[PDB]
């Protein structure tokens, strides 16, 4: 026997939330400090009014006290290389990523290539220069990112501005290790001009014993819950893929986890796109139609106090997707209005009456033809009452008058009226009307 | 409810489980989040970068970290040598503008190419 | 292309996150009510007038939307909403049948992208411009049932624009004045205060062009009838003053974020402050007198932002939305406030709770001026949501 | 003609396989690639010569304990790609493109489990599906639409587990649990009108859903041909090749000897048997058979793996052939046979998840 | 028995005769095989197909599963990581069914014609279930174990082994071949063979069609004999699928005074308006120049029974007849035939001031006391024999049902009701039809308006919907409890109509026979309809069958009689909004209900 | 009787308790342990 089935069953809940840890830490769907039971965080009480005439003066004072960075022209002189040759450099200006830009665009500005010593030895020095133009202006360089420098011999890169647009460099000799293709390097200079326990429950005959550490931090979403009650409540709220039951450990608390028995609400988007083939499913390139639904989960919670003893959904809409009864085919929301797929005269019974009438022995097609056609008509309109059939005969003649006139079946059709009157269904006057309309 | 209520169709199909499974392998063999990253943080490994000589005898050092998710390379003091070899940055203090590059399932624009704006 | 595989995987991820958010709603919100629509709406602006029926514990609200139909005729729509207007308003809380109604539906040529009503007369709403012409609709005259006999024959249409636009704002101080943006790099001025003649077409009063890229929003100042700010995609917003008789010389030469900026809004309870949001994943506020100086920028979003809303019930409460699939409320009172590392790692101190009740881009959102805290948010996924914070964060 | 082989395979998952079909649409000189179905994995295989069988990437529906019973090859008219259609016990038909190694289309609508499928030899985008709910589903792959059903009580009254087209693709013969053998004619005007409308339907084009129809009434029915459950059918010109667990394959046609196969009305119920073959140990059902493309030779698997091979000619069925080929290690059951475009390669299925390849000595 | 050997020898002689037929057919079909396979091969050679690439692995294979295929002989165990194709939301189990909005009687032949498949595992532990299943019909199977089936000549020659001794020979042949199985049918078969014909696919009296070229004169009853034997009065449709043909013909009286034949000149072509002809007609109240053909005589013999009085209409109907010759032909026929009685009754006394109330009061005592203790509700069966006029031998009386219009009782029989007196939506306790748990039949209930606004499907008269067939809009969707479910797209109020649980009307015995396999298959569809019929909906029906049952259902199903037929009606127990699965209590036996339908939707919430 | 029998379709015929490192034992079940406690977590 193997327990790999248990691990596989619990791994799907595991890795999902483990990746959601990174996703939410980078991009929180909600602030954890703002949770009602996580409210021990966010100690900044809302008590201030913050009149709009205090931040402008403070910002002006900060701007006056700021502006630490200063600049005039950037210059640099090359010393040489070293290996265990003419050199080319470039100037790059980077603009921040715009809507039409997949990433931040980079635009390069050429300069004058020069020559550098081909890995000179010690004391070999006995003039190459490159100067930058003072083209940095607030209007011209408003949209650009921090500038950078290109070096090629064997390519290297290094920026100039810091995060706050301040100068990151200085006038001095630089020893740069070159990222070719100790080791390759280049020389030059620059110038200016409590304890808890865990348990896993599934097929409880046997299980893998577990222990717990970092108690206040969730094993999955690594959230530091400073309140023991709030830890279990957050586990319940954010980890429906597990069922937690609390037992008081002799040396603290204990939580036993178990895979969810039902775990409903797996999909909540447009139900029409659940069964659709790939490519056309979850497209969202253009608007898609879905049935109107209304769902409410919070109206006015009682807001009870944080009580440990507590540990031991309205919806009016179509919601689920509807399928065609005849074909078990999913129904389009736009086709939903008229796709009743049920009417009084199914085609199969239309063929059934024909086949059964024609199949019988002691009767010929000369009479079976009208015997078949009358059934077709009456079952097409589904007459029930006697006064309904009095006009059912009339509607039969109305539907098939030209066809019978071109067919000349009046004498055979007369047998139908005789049977009608023998059952008192068709009156004497209605007998003639089936004849005048026949021609 | 009752004893044998059926389980609704799980929208998280098995191939997505395989994708997250392989992501777990790559992140366990690349950054060691559980051990080195302490679960909630990502370790950044610095390398040997250029050293600049200031007016004083001490040389201002430069360090660029291997993951290079969103941080720009910034100059450091001489004491940073052998002290800032490995740093651990929590996912929260990583920049909120360009840190998505570590893995593109962490965040992406769902409409991607938008027919409308 | 590996984009489709990642898109499907992240679709399942966003489904999982939506589920997790949904089960966390009772201990996060005082009110969660999500709705689905037949067609998506790109406009979410609460009507100012809200009726309060007596006896029952809920009030009747009205909300302006717009059908974005990709197959059939689009319709201008006004949807009513019931909200628990009672202290003890605990099926749901009120009538269990009509918490969402579609009572008003008006034919529209093309979909609605950014609809903004009149403060002076909410019956008049402009559907912006999925065309070269801006249409005017008076929902009182139009029938409740949408007649499919072509367009609803809008009362007035405005000339001046060439391509589509997503910026719209009516003058809060002067009657019948509108400004709107477009991809034509231009903002057009309209005077809808007096249309006595026939034709039912009002030309642009004055064309405004001072930006080198696409303009995407424009708004008037609430305490300044003549001073109105404009924002464009050339990493530059610009404040314009009328009566200057110059269509290219701004009143104050100013510059916006380092990247594309798409929204601009003023706070009603002040004379100077102004806020805007850009595609640089940042929302920054400016001042009418401190133009050059930078007060603060908000760095909670991760994608482009094209909607900003000052809370009408407060002076220091702001909100913004974007393609980040998140809705952020800003409390300027707590700007730069010191907090413990647990509070900081969740988010910046000035950032209030980040709403996450959506599966697509939040097309538009607004706060109703009747309840002290009330806000809806729409999306292209037809996900209509009205949400409220738990009182614990603002007492 | 005599087959010899020293080779065998076995899949690790060990549950029984339920069908193999060769990619007859492969061009001249292409490697012999055939599909295998069963055990929640679609295992494609490649064969060139010398007994070597090369696997292709298997597609597994690990979302549930699905059991697979169906493989069927086809080609895309628009892009000239080899497509494979797979259906299983879940009543779900899956279309997987091996060129991209990823599925493209799935189909839902089956009320119960699905047995083996066959593709239309004339229109590649048409797929006929048997079902456990006494129904017959035909599909239009080019538009993903559902076309007329053959599922009424007037059709089969129990579990349908076999269907086939003729050589020209004009009539359909199927058999079920109720021993019935019924004929549906594709060449009937209603049917090609429905097919043409299926190729002409796009969901975005119109709001009205594609109006399919129900074909309850076949053009023939019979029960006395086999006293047991008939589980496999094939077409031999106008004749029917049917097998039931009376340990005998039989040949017969509707109507009398001179009765036309096209003018025979459904009222006529005359059945004439003009051929029968015998073998041993046909106790367990689902023991299907198939011919080569040229129909010159026939084989049928056995539960001990005996392969009774017979060459088909104009000779008398009584002494048509008495050739049997068997390997000492093929004692497991066999439930499906398949041939290449030529008679060179014969490959069958087994119960212990083993695959056997038989080589023709031509 | 040697009968089988003799049959085999005769079949061998026939096969020797047909050895050329089989050879020629095989050759001809092999020609078509070649000519229709060569074209397919050439079509395949015409176009090109992209070959499949070799096995490859993606970078995600490290976390993905890997499979291996081993070989019995010396071949490498090739391995390949699996490709997890995207899953789909499979629909729940369902069984195909022909849609209809009415019922369909199914013959009760005790032939299995299949053996349903079973798990094949419990049979090894206990395979007695299939034995119990087949023993209910008889310890047999379709085809039995005879293993014998030959041609007609071989079967006849099987008796030829003992034919020189016939009854014993035919019995031996029947024992040899189960196709016939009886020596008695051999007499009819031999009579047909000696006649070298059959009754024929036509009237047996040498006439293919009465309206066909064989325009033979026939009597009135023979012409309508095939017509009336295949005409069902109940459903009004020829060859009914839910009523038997064991009924008397249309031997009923009629309002003979309707055919007044008012005195009016019919022109020169008139059996009247001629002194001798008019005098003869008055007495019956020159010879024809044109002799009427056989068709004219046959149609006259039929139309006389309907239109005795006026000759003009009869002449107008018969093409081969003239009204001027009508008098002469009538004289000749009455000389060669006999007239008809055309019975009618007067019944002068009548009173409806209080007699309706008195009869209604009388019906209540029977239906409560005399019908509540019967413990059975027999299926409606009209009585058409005067052997018990409102007595204890009329099927409508012993079954305690009502001798309605469809019963051949007296026109003023007290065993019938005058319909709905009330106009108050026919569903309150004041409605006699609702009181008698039966839908009001429109031709009698002129108050509630069931016959009013026939084209309207929104009748203000509740408790007549099944007669109108105006079912509400219902939508199929998977059920959260088990299998499929039925969901309504519109709100439903108190006691509003939902579609009838349509199915197959079959006898109690046949329904119990089907229940034996339904219990094993777990997907049962049988709860009793009446003491004679039980509705089976596994083969035919509609979306109603998908409605499940819970301890607190949202609907109620009352088995109720409509127009002489019992129909299972569905009505909502409480107001149900859009998008809720319909549940109605099955009135199911508690033990077997908890065994079958024991799944509950909502637990003990309070 | 031979045709009445049911169609059977076939022939008759590391243990010690572990901390949250055990969680790290189940996402990367292969491709190295990534921590020494996974071996103790097996
Ligand atoms: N509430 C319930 N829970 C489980 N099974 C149910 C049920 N209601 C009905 N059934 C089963 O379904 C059959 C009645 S027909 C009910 C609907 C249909 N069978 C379906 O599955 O879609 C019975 O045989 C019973 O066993």
């Amino acid at each position: 026997a193997d327990h790999e089935l248990f691990l596989q069953a619990f791994e799907k809940p595991t890795q999902i939330y483990r990746f959601l840890r990174t996703r939410n830490l980078i991009a929180p769907i909600f602030l954890h400090r703002t949770l009602t039971y996580m409210s021990h965080r966010n100690s900044r009480t809302n008590i201030k009014r913050k009149t709009f005439k205090v931040d402008d003066m403070l910002s002006k004072v900060e701007k006056m006290k700021g502006e630490q960075e200063s600049h005039s022209h950037l210059q640099l002189t090359f010393t040489g290389f070293f290996h265990k040759v003419t050199l080319e450099v470039l100037l790059v200006k980077v603009c921040h990523k715009k809507r039409k830009d997949v990433s931040c665009p980079i635009r390069q500005v050429p300069t004058g290539k020069k020559q550098v010593p081909l890995n000179p030895d010690l004391n070999q020095t006995k003039p190459s220069l490159a100067v930058s133009s003072n083209e940095f202006e607030p209007s011209n360089s408003h949209m650009v990112k921090s500038y950078s420098l290109l070096f090629r011999v064997f390519v290297a890169q290094m920026t100039v501005f810091d995060k706050n647009r301040r100068l990151q460099l200085l006038d001095g000799e630089y020893e740069v290790a070159m990222q070719e293709m100790q080791g390759p390097t280049l020389q030059f200079t620059l110038r200016w001009t409590l304890r808890i326990f865990y348990q896993f429950l599934y097929n409880n005959n046997t299980r893998q014993q577990t222990e717990a550490r970092d108690d206040l931090h969730c094993p999955w979403c690594t959230l530091n819950c400073r309140k023991l009650y709030s830890l279990l409540k957050h586990l319940k709220l954010c980890h429906s893929r597990f069922i937690f039951n609390y037992v008081y450990h002799p040396k603290g608390a204990r939580i036993d986890v178990s895979i969810n028995e039902c775990y409903d609400g797996s999909y909540a988007g447009n139900p029409q796109d659940i069964h659709r083939q790939p490519g056309f499913a979850f497209s969202r390139n253009g608007p898609v139609k879905r049935t109107p639904i209304t769902h409410i989960l919070v109206c006015r919670p009682k807001r009870t106090k944080a009580s440990m003893s507590e540990f031991l959904t309205y919806s009016s809409g179509h919601n689920r997707l509807y399928f065609h009864s005849d074909t078990c085919l999913p129904l389009r929301p736009q086709e939903m209005e008229v796709d009743s797929e049920d009417e009084k005269d199914p085609e199969w019974l239309r063929e059934k009456t024909i086949t059964q009438i024609e199949e019988f022995s002691d009767v010929n097609e000369g009479e079976k033809e009208v015997m078949k056609l009358w059934n077709l008509h009456v079952m097409k309109h589904g007459f029930i009452a006697d006064n309904q059939m009095n006009h059912a005969c009339m509607l039969f003649v109305e539907n098939y008058g030209q066809k019978i006139i071109k067919k000349n079946l009046c004498r055979n059709f007369m047998l139908h009226l005789v049977s009608m009157h023998d059952f008192n269904l068709i009156s004497i006057m209605s007998i003639d009307k089936a004849v005048t309309k026949l021609r | 409810r009752r004893r044998s209520l059926p389980r609704p169709h799980d929208f998280f199909d098995a191939q997505t489980l395989d994708a997250i499974r392989h992501r777990a392998i790559c992140f366990n063999l690349s950054a060691h989040i559980e051990s080195l990253g302490k679960g909630h943080s990502v370790v950044f490994h610095s390398t040997v970068i250029a050293k600049r000589k200031e007016d004083s005898g001490k040389i201002k050092l430069l360090l660029h970290w291997m993951p290079e998710d969103i941080l720009p390379d910034v100059w450091v003091n001489e004491s940073e040598r052998h002290q800032l070899k490995t740093k651990v940055v929590h996912l929260s203090k990583l920049p909120k503008d360009t840190a998505l590059l570590l893995d593109p399932n962490i965040y992406r624009t769902m409409p991607q190419k938008r027919l409308k704006r | 292309k590996e984009a489709a595989f990642d898109d499907a995987v992240e679709e399942r991820v966003i489904n999982e996150e939506y589920k997790i958010w949904k089960k966390n709603t009772p201990f996060l919100y005082d009110l969660v009510m999500t709705h689905a629509l037949e067609w998506p709406s790109l406009t979410a602006q609460w009507l100012p007038d809200v009726t309060r029926p007596e006896g029952k514990d809920f009030s009747i609200h009205r909300l302006v939307l717009g059908t974005h139909t990709s197959d059939e005729q689009n319709h201008l729509v006004i949807a009513s909403v019931q909200l628990p207007n009672d202290d003890a308003q605990f099926g749901g809380f009120g009538s269990v049948s009509g918490k969402i109604e579609i009572e008003i539906k008006i034919n529209h040529e093309g979909e609605v992208n950014r609809a903004r009503y009149m403060p002076q007369n909410p019956c008049i709403i402009a559907t912006k411009t999925p065309s070269s012409d801006v249409l005017v609709f008076d929902y009182t005259k139009h029938p409740s049932k949408p007649d499919p006999s072509g367009e609803c024959n809008p009362d007035l249409r405005l000339r001046g624009h060439q391509k589509e636009g997503y910026g719209l704002s009516w003058n809060p101080n002067l009657s019948g004045h509108l400004l709107s943006a477009s991809d034509d790099h231009t903002i057009c001025l309209w005077d809808i205060s007096a249309v006595p003649k026939e034709g039912k077409v009002v030309d642009a009063k004055t064309i405004f062009t001072g930006h080198t890229a696409v303009v995407e929003d424009v708004s008037w100042h609430l305490l300044h009838e003549s001073l109105f700010g404009s924002v464009a995609d050339d990493q530059k917003l610009m404040i314009w003053d009328t009566r200057s008789n110059n269509t290219s010389k701004p009143s104050h030469s100013v510059d916006a974020h380092t990247a594309e900026v798409n929204c601009l809004s003023f706070n009603p309870y002040s004379e100077f402050i102004l806020a805007t949001g850009s595609a640089d994943k940042t929302v920054a506020l400016w001042d009418l007198r401190n133009l050059k100086l930078k007060l603060h920028s908000f760095e909670s979003h991760k994608d482009e932002i094209f909607q900003v809303q000052w809370s009408p019930h407060n002076e220091t409460i702001l909100a913004s939305s974007g393609t980040d699939r998140r809705l952020n409320v800003w409390d300027l009172s707590k700007i730069g406030e010191e907090q413990s590392p647990e509070d900081a790692e969740d988010g910046p101190p000035e950032l209030l709770f980040i709403h996450g009740g959506h599966t697509a881009k939040i097309s538009d959102f607004s706060w109703n001026p009747n309840e002290p805290w009330v806000i809806c948010s729409v999306s292209e996924d037809n996900i209509m949501q009205v949400w409220q914070m738990a009182e614990n964060i603002y007492n | 003609y005599s087959f010899k082989c020293v080779n065998s395979l076995k899949e690790d998952h060990n549950q029984p396989l339920f069908g193999v079909q060769f990619n007859w649409h492969s061009k001249e000189g292409d490697p012999l690639v055939f599909a295998t179905v069963g055990s929640n994995r679609v295992t494609l295989y490649e064969c060139h010569s010398q007994g070597e069988i090369r696997l292709l990437q298997s597609y597994v529906d690990a979302d549930a304990d699905e059991n697979f019973y169906t493989c069927a090859w086809t080609y895309d008219s628009n892009t000239s790609h080899p497509l494979l259609a797979v259906a299983g016990s879940r009543g779900i038909i899956r279309i997987i493109n091996p060129i991209t190694m990823q599925c493209i289309k799935h189909y839902v609508g089956h009320g119960n489990a699905i047995n083996e499928l066959k593709f239309h030899p004339r229109d590649p985008n048409l797929l006929l599906s048997v079902s456990k709910d006494h129904a017959l589903r035909l599909w239009n792959i080019q538009t993903d639409t559902l076309v007329a059903i053959f599922g009424g009580v007037e059709g089969h009254r129990d579990e349908v587990l076999s269907a086939d087209y003729d050589l020209l693709g004009e009539k359909i013969m199927s058999c079920g649990m109720d021993h019935s053998l019924k004929l549906w004619r594709i060449n009937s005007k209603r049917m090609m009108n429905a097919i043409k409308e299926s190729y002409d339907y796009n969901p975005n084009k119109t709001n009205r859903p594609f109006i399919s129809q129900k074909i309850h009434f076949p053009d023939f029915s019979t029960r006395d041909i086999h006293r047991n459950y008939v589980d496999c059918v094939r077409w031999l010109g106008d004749l029917i090749l049917s097998k039931s667990c009376e340990n005998a394959i039989v040949c017969w046609k509707p109507g009398k000897m001179e009765d036309d196969i096209d003018k025979i009305k459904p009222s006529e119920s005359n059945v004439t048997i003009l051929g029968r073959f015998d073998y041993s140990q046909c106790d367990i059902w689902y023991m299907r058979f198939s011919m080569d493309f040229w129909q010159k030779m026939l084989a049928l698997g056995n539960q001990v793996g005996k392969l009774y091979v017979w060459d088909l000619e104009v000779e008398d069925p009584h002494k048509a052939k008495c050739t049997t080929l068997t390997h000492h290690k093929c004692g497991a059951a066999i439930r499906q046979t398949s041939f290449s475009r030529d008679s060179s390669i014969l490959i069958a299925v087994c119960d212990d998840a083993s695959i056997w390849r038989w080589d023709r000595l031509r | 028995k040697r009968v089988k050997s003799e049959y085999m020898r005769l079949r061998q002689l026939k096969r020797f005769r047909r050895a050329d037929e089989v050879k020629s057919m095989f050759s001809s079909n092999r020609q078509k095989i070649l000519e229709r396979t060569e074209i397919l091969n050439q079509e395949w050679k015409q176009r090109r197909i992209q070959p499949v690439h070799i096995l490859t692995s993606v970078s995600s294979l490290r976390g993905t599963r890997e499979c291996s295929v081993t070989s019995d002989l010396d071949f490498p165990t090739q391995v390949i990581p699996l490709k997890t194709l995207n899953a789909v939301a499979s629909v729940p189990i369902m069984y195909s069914w022909s849609p209809l909005q009415q019922n369909f009687m199914v013959e009760d032949e005790t032939v299995l014609h299949n053996i349903p498949y079973m798990g094949d595992e419990v049979l090894d532990q206990d395979g007695t279930f299939i034995e119990e299943l087949i023993k209910n019909y008889d310890g047999k199977v379709h085809g039995d174990r005879e293993c014998g089936f030959i041609n007609d000549e071989i079967f006849v020659e099987l008796v030829n082994a003992l034919g020189q001794y016939s009854d014993k020979i035919f019995e031996a042949i029947s024992s040899m071949f189960p196709d016939k199985g009886t020596a008695e049918e051999l007499k009819e078969k031999y009579k047909e063979l000696t006649e070298q014909q059959l009754p024929g696919a036509l009237p047996p009296e040498c006439t293919p069609n009465i309206d066909g070229p064989n325009a033979k004169s026939v009597q009135r009853e023979q012409s309508l004999h095939s017509f009336h034997t295949l005409f069902c009065r109940r459903c009004f449709k020829y060859d009914c699928f839910l009523h038997p043909f064991h009924a008397t013909p249309n031997t009923y009286k009629r309002k003979n005074t309707e055919t007044a034949l008012d005195n009016k000149p019919c022109g020169p072509q008139c059996y009247q308006h001629l002194e001798g002809a008019k005098e003869f007609a008055a007495a019956l109240t020159p010879p024809e120049n044109v002799e009427w053909s056989g068709a004219e005589a046959s149609m006259f013999r039929v139309l006389i029974g309907t239109y005795y009085d006026n000759f003009c209409a009869i002449a107008r109907l018969i093409g081969t007849k003239t009204c001027r010759q009508v008098y002469e032909f009538r004289v000749k026929e009455s000389s060669i035939i006999a007239p008809a009685p055309a019975e009618d009754v007067d019944t002068p006394p009548r009173k409806k001031k209080r007699k309706h109330r008195l009869w209604a009061a009388h019906c209540r005592k029977i239906q409560l006391k005399k019908d509540g203790s019967s413990n059975h509700v027999y299926n409606y069966q009209p009585c058409d024999h005067p052997r018990q006029p409102c007595d204890s031998s009329c099927p409508c009386v012993i079954a305690q049902n009502f001798c309605e219009k469809f019963c051949q009782c007296s026109s003023e029989c007290q065993n019938r009701f005058p319909g709905c007196r009330c106009k108050a939506q026919c569903n309150t306790k004041q409605c006699p039809c609702y009181l008698a748990v039966r839908e009001c039949d429109p031709d009698l209930c002129l108050t509630c308006g069931a016959a009013d606004h026939w084209d309207s499907k929104n009748v203000s008269c509740k408790n007549c919907s099944i007669q109108r067939g105006s079912k509400k809009h219902l939508l199929l969707a998977p059920s959260d409890v088990a299998g499929w479910g039925i969901f309504i797209k519109d709100p439903v109020q108190k006691n509003e109509f939902i579609s009838e649980y349509c199915g197959e009307i079959i006898s109690q015995d046949e329904a119990d026979r089907r229940g034996k396999v339904y219990d094993k298959y777990m997907c049962s569809f049988l709860f009793n309809l009446n003491n004679d019929f039980v509705v089976d909906a596994t083969r035919k029906g509609n979306k109603i069958r998908f409605a499940n049952h819970s301890v607190n259902p949202n609907c109620y199903a009352k088995v109720m009689m409509v127009n002489g037929d019992h129909r299972i009606g569905i009505f909502a127990k409480r107001a149900i909004q859009t998008g809720e699965e319909l549940f109605f209590d099955y009135r199911y036996s508690q033990a077997d209900a908890l065994k079958y339908v024991g799944i509950e939707r909502e637990m003990e919430i309070p | 009787r031979p045709r009445l029998q049911a169609q059977r379709k076939f022939a008759q015929s590391p243990p010690p308790a572990t901390q949250i490192s055990d969680l790290s034992k189940r996402k990367p079940k292969t491709e190295d342990f990534l921590t020494f406690l996974c071996l103790r977590g097996s």
